[PDB]
């Protein structure tokens, strides 16, 4: 489930 | 009278002449015969000095199919493939001879039971998951059946893979998914 | 408010794919062998 | 038999190649594969053992490759008694929901034309109770009819007005066939004949057999519809000697489906678009509607008139196959007059002194004149104003929009537009008034009592009532 | 809100991939992509491009694929990968939808998220047979004195609304669509009718404003609004009337009623006139394809009324032709008032002498007519009818002009079945003959306010019965006379 670890990595960046 | 239909059908003036040359040899049992046959004569053609001589339209017919006699008596030619070249100057669709060769290759690499897969990558492809997912690929296809994998790469489908095999289709390319993802994002 | 608070929300998430677009064939390997046992 | 495949779906057309055994052209062959029957009609022979083919259905959710099975035979629909008061559509399916039609036998929707030899000549008038028909261009027993109109002008109301007068009057096995028509008319037309007697729908004693293929069907179908109603009436005249009737609507659309169609067949287009092959269709169809020695079918038909044209070429080319035209107008209909038959552009062939009478044949042309010469007049009449006429001139255009307004009359299926209750005139009462109003016997009665009344009776009360409340 | 992202849309994302059927891009241009490969693609079978484009597979032919582009071409190259979606052409239909602005096929484009539909439905079915149908019988009001007393319509009923440029075609379906609140709000869910709207052609900002016309009237909590304007696709402008059709077909088959606006059929077949030209096909009359008829038929003819046996639900179609200069005898305003059950004729000499609705008597039609009218609207408007027919044969002649300007109506304005009958029975029976004409429609005016502000009773035993009794009579009677002698 690779691309939900990446999007909300992003997501707590944009956090 | 009946006709042998191929088990792929190539369409226009090289389609026909093909389909023809199949049901020709279908009949009598000289398919790789002549394949090789094509083969030899492609490469008789796709040397500049006749192929100027046969494609010059200020020829006359008669004069490049004389040429074409005089070289098809040369190799020893089945009389199915000098029939074909003599039908292609008779009709004047000699230049297009190549594609018909095309075609023709095209149709046996189905009666032999190939299926044309093609693998695009961001990255140029190690050796070891290459043929990893050739065997994977194996899986899909009957018995009988030969992957022709022909694994080409383009850097900007950001990874993953795109893998094509005939007309299916598998993109597990990561730019597609992005703009999945990205359109699921805003919708 | 709540335009400002879509304003913000439009550039949240072109931002957060431009982070993407800043940054391993595994699950690509995974999904082969999902594939194949497709048959 | 023979098994083929799809190889090209294009609308209505359908590329079925055949490996072996070749359909021939007209035959029938079943789509395998689908949930409903979808019937495809050969015609034409492409070569390498390819078809083309006419889909008698919708075509979506066809693939290539899609196997198809050939019937060795046309279109074969049940024929007999057992179609009267059932519904079927372009290949014989039952479309009442009534279950199926058990006849023992079945004809082929394309047949040949009856030849010379069985031609048959003799003319007798058919009274239909209209004034301006039976007057101008009565009609004829066993004879070809035809009504041409435009959009809106009355076709279908003066189609169902016949049906009613003739139809029921009737003893012989009436037949209708809806071409590319409102499928509301259908459920209209089929209730009103149920809860006339015409259709029984237990005790079967019914006398009439409807086709429909309605303008919601694909080309294919609203092409060959009026074929299987013609080959329901054929059977009846045929293999029963019986004295048909054939109402067809509306049958414009048959040739205007060939016409659809045809771009997609590969023909170089005619004039105004039509298909090449227009007469020669027209023809082959419109010859096996005729009367033989063997039976007589008395075929009323509406044709639809594109833009209101008469010059367009499926009218013009329906003219020559029918002997009793009957043209509406819309600048008739316009000043209310209905039905709007033009009484200068319907013609007969039985209108001649030697069949329909000195008495009938003179008041006809009397008519046609005293119409022809206001006509002629119009044009000053409302430059300069009736003013400037002579007085001879005056009387004729008194006379002339009398006859105008005795010519319309109130129809029994229009009593909801007309608000007066439909009158049946017969013949005499039409010679007899319209020879009256002729000799000048009405020239103090004014204008508006003639309009939408029966006999000339109706028109005197109507001026007394006029006169005395007025 | 952070979390309205990781809500589902990153959880819940169908990033699935699965082994697709695809066809490679041969040729685009004139809206048609030449298509290679798709070999198990169906007639009509809805395919989708790289671009995220649809389209619909036309052309099966041996060695290609002619596919109708639902979009603009420009986002299409040579060599594009076309994916097969294994569904016909089809959209989503369902409760859903009302209060909704869509696109041809479906997609929202006024800013509130996705339709939740639950069941979709292809946009070329067939219309029902002979036996589903049954006779028109139920009114469908429109709120204008002169349709509903003169032209009346009726529930799965086809109204063509024909006339120029700026006659007030669409006034007159969108105050057919307003009308229907009184019914929608109500109690009685067998007269509940729910408004489509198609807009084909049209200018964007017009459609914008016809929402917010909608939107004020509190008409669209009921009303879907399909549109494809004027810079919309070509293929989509043809796709519109069929999506709504579709939508309104939902309906119909469910019991319930449902009433479409194609506004207009006009630029519906000058679009379907474009692709056809581009497809180099014979042109007609007109330079129109020769099953241009076929094109308005299959759709008009969807609009039906079912028999009680198939839910006993119904679709009237209200389609919209303008016509050039008046001409009502041209190609495609005689093919669709072939297929209709009738017209409603607007005028361009009477809509600039100041009568709105410019409707002329004479040549509007109906021919349902009087199978869908109440019985007092029946009782008061046969008179009318007659009255108005013989003022027009003079053209008695002054309780004619009294009727033409009792015609009158304001827009935005429909008026309930009951106050019709009653400023139409103040006309008829005469207690106006003698007041001149200029001040009637105040006196109506003033008489409709007192109608409705002081005698609720007499309205609410009209609306009742349905019909207007001896003892009604007789009050309307003294009701209007007292009033005239106030007035
Ligand atoms: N019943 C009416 N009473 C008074 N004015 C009206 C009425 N109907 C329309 N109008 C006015 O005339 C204008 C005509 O606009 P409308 O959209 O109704 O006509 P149209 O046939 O749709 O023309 P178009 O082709 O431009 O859409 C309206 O904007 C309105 O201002
Ligand atoms: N004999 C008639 N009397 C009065 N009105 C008529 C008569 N015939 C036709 N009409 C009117 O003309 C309209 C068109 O009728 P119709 O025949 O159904 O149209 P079409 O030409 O498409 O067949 C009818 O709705 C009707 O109002
Ligand atoms: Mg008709
Ligand atoms: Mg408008």
């Amino acid at each position: 489930q690779k691309l939900f670890v990446d999007k909300i990595r992003e997501y707590k960046s944009k956090r | 009278a009946k006709l042998v239909r191929p088990p792929v059908q190539v369409y226009g003036i090289e389609g026909r002449y093909a389909t023809a040359l199949y049901s020709a040899a279908s009949k009598q049992n000289k398919l790789e015969q002549v394949e090789k046959e094509l083969l030899r004569v492609a490469q008789i053609l796709k040397e500049p000095k006749v192929a100027a001589s046969v494609l010059n339209p200020y020829v006359k017919r008669s004069i490049k199919v004389k040429s074409l006699n005089d070289i098809t008596a040369k190799e020893r030619f089945s009389p199915l493939t000098t029939n074909l070249i003599n039908l292609l100057a008779e009709n004047g669709r000699l230049s297009n001879t190549q594609g018909v060769v095309s075609a023709f290759s095209t149709m046996m690499s189905v009666h032999r039971g190939e299926v044309p897969c093609t693998v695009t990558s961001a990255s140029p492809l190690e050796e070891a998951t290459l043929s990893e997912l050739k065997t994977v690929l194996k899986s899909f296809l009957s018995q009988g059946q030969v992957l022709k994998l022909e694994a080409k790469t383009d850097p900007s489908i950001l990874g993953g893979m795109i893998v094509r095999i005939g007309e299916k289709y598998v993109d597990m390319s990561v730019k597609t998914k992005i703009q999945k993802l990205g359109r699921a994002m805003r919708e | 408010q709540n335009m400002m608070r879509r304003k913000e929300q439009e550039h949240m998430i072109n931002w957060v794919e431009k982070h993407v677009v800043q940054s391993t064939i595994a699950k690509c390997i995974a999904d082969l062998k999902l594939l194949a046992k497709k048959a | 038999a023979a098994t083929g495949r799809i190889v090209a779906v294009i609308g209505a057309v359908v590329d079925v190649q055949f490996d072996e055994g070749l359909p021939p052209i007209l035959n029938a062959l079943e789509v395998q594969g689908r949930e409903t029957r979808l019937v495809l009609e050969v015609a034409q022979h492409l070569g390498e053992s390819t078809v083309r083919t006419i889909a008698m259905d919708g075509t979506e959710g066809l693939v290539r490759g899609q196997k198809v099975l050939d019937s060795g035979a046309p279109i074969k629909i049940p024929v007999g008694p057992e179609t009267l008061g059932r519904i079927m559509n372009v290949i014989g399916e039952p479309i009442d929901e009534r279950g199926p039609i058990k006849t023992k036998q079945f004809a082929p929707i394309h047949a040949e034309a009856p030849e010379f030899m069985e031609m048959s000549v003799e003319q007798e008038i058919l009274v239909t109770g209209i004034k301006v028909v039976d007057l101008l261009a009565p009609y004829a027993k066993g004879g070809k009819i035809g009504l041409f109109g435009g959009a809106g002008v009355g076709k279908t109301v003066l189609i169902m007005e016949l049906i009613n007068n003739v139809a029921k009057a009737h003893g012989g096995y009436s037949v209708f066939a809806g071409v590319g028509e409102r499928t509301r008319e259908g459920n209209d037309l089929y209730h009103e004949m149920i809860e006339s007697g015409v259709i029984n729908l237990k005790d079967a004693t019914s006398k009439v057999a409807l086709v429909y293929g309605q303008m919601n069907e694909p080309p294919g179908a609203r092409a060959r519809v009026a074929l299987t109603g013609l080959t329901v009436a054929e059977y009846f005249r045929d293999q029963e000697g019986q004295d048909v009737l054939l109402f067809i609507d509306n049958i414009f659309r048959f040739t205007q489906a060939g016409s659809e169609v045809s771009a997609l067949l590969g023909r170089i287009p005619s004039a105004v678009g039509y298909q090449p092959t227009l007469a020669t269709d027209m023809g082959t169809m419109q010859e096996r509607i005729t009367t033989t020695k063997k039976g007589s079918i008395t075929s009323v038909q509406a044709i639809y008139v594109p833009a209101d044209d008469l010059t367009d070429p499926a009218p013009a080319t329906t003219f020559a196959h029918l002997d009793a035209t009957t043209v509406l107008s819309r600048a008739i209909a316009e000043l209310g007059i209905y039905p709007a038959v033009d009484p200068l552009d319907s013609t007969s062939r039985i209108m001649d002194p030697n069949i329909v009478g000195s008495e009938h044949y003179d008041v006809a042309r009397g008519v046609q004149k005293i119409l022809q010469d206001y006509k002629s007049l119009q044009d000053i009449i409302a430059i300069l104003g009736m003013d400037e006429l002579s007085e001879e001139d005056k009387l004729t255009v008194s006379r002339a929009r009398k006859i105008q307004r005795f010519l319309s009359q109130p129809f029994q299926v229009a009593e909801v537009f007309t608000g007066h209750m439909g009158k049946l005139v017969p013949l005499k009462e039409t010679i007899k008034g319209f020879q009256q109003i002729l000799a000048g016997e009405y020239d103090h009665l004014p204008e508006q009592a003639f309009y939408m009344v029966g006999p000339i009776e109706e028109a005197v009360a109507k001026a007394d009532k006029l006169a005395e409340e007025h | 809100e952070m979390s309205s992202i990781l809500e589902e849309r990153i959880l819940g994302a169908d990033t699935s991939v699965d082994l697709e059927e695809t066809g490679r891009v041969l040729s685009i241009g004139d809206g048609i992509a030449r298509v290679h490969g798709l070999r198990n693609v169906q007639a009509e079978e809805m395919v989708e491009f790289s671009s995220g484009l649809k389209g619909m597979s036309l052309n099966l032919e041996p060695d290609n694929v002619g596919v109708v582009v639902f979009g603009n071409d420009k986002l299409i190259k040579e060599g594009d990968i076309v994916k097969r979606t294994g569904a016909i052409v089809d959209v989503p239909v369902g409760e859903e939808l009302l209060g909704r602005v869509v696109d041809a096929l479906g997609n929202a484009i006024d800013g509130k998220g996705p339709i939740g539909s639950k069941t979709r439905r292809r946009v070329g079915l067939k219309a029902p047979g002979i036996i589903p149908r049954i006779s028109v019988r139920e009114p469908m009001q429109t709120g204008i004195k002169a349709v509903d007393s003169l032209v009346p319509i009726g529930r799965g009923q086809r109204e063509l609304i024909i006339g120029d440029r700026q006659t007030g075609k669409t006034s007159i379906a969108i105050d057919t669509i307003i009308n229907q609140k009184r019914f929608n709000d109500g109690s009685d869910e067998k007269k509940k009718l729910y408004c489509i709207y198609v807009a084909i052609g049209q200018k964007r900002s017009t459609v914008a404003q016809l929402v917010k016309r909608l939107t004020d009237a509190d008409a669209m909590k009921y009303t879907i609004v399909v549109s494809a304007t004027a810079s919309d696709a070509a293929p989509l402008q043809y796709l519109a009337p069929y999506s709504g059709c579709s939508m309104g077909e939902y309906f119909r088959d469910n019991g319930k009623h449902a009433l479409i606006i194609y506004d207009d059929l006009s630029k519906q077949a000058v679009a379907y006139r474009q692709m056809s030209l581009l497809l180099r096909r014979p042109p007609g009359r007109e330079a129109y394809p020769g099953d241009v008829f076929y094109l308005h038929s299959r759709l008009l003819e969807r609009a039906a009324k079912m028999n009680d046996a198939f839910g006993g639900g119904s679709l009237t179609a209200l389609p919209v032709i303008e016509t050039q200069a008046g001409d009502v005898s041209a190609y495609i305003p005689t093919n669709v008032i072939s297929i209709t059950d009738g017209q409603i004729f607007l005028e361009t000499e009477l809509f600039y002498k100041g009568i709105r609705p410019a409707i002329n008597v004479g040549l509007s039609v109906s021919r349902v007519g009087s199978a869908a009218q109440t019985r007092a609207m029946k009782q008061v408007a046969g008179t009318m009818k007659l009255e108005l027919a013989q003022y027009r044969e003079v053209a008695l002649l002054s309780r004619g002009v009294r009727l033409t300007e009792l015609l009158k109506q304001g827009q935005y304005s429909p008026m309930a079945i009951e106050e019709q009958v009653a400023v139409i029975y103040a006309g008829v029976r005469g207690y106006l003959d003698k007041l001149e004409p200029s001040k009637i429609t105040k006196f109506e005016n003033a008489f409709l306010s007192h109608v409705v502000s002081q005698h609720q009773a007499l309205l609410g035993t009209i609306r009742a019965d349905g019909k207007i009794s001896e003892q009604s009579d007789a009050k309307l009677k003294e009701i209007v006379t007292n009033f005239l002698a106030g007035f």
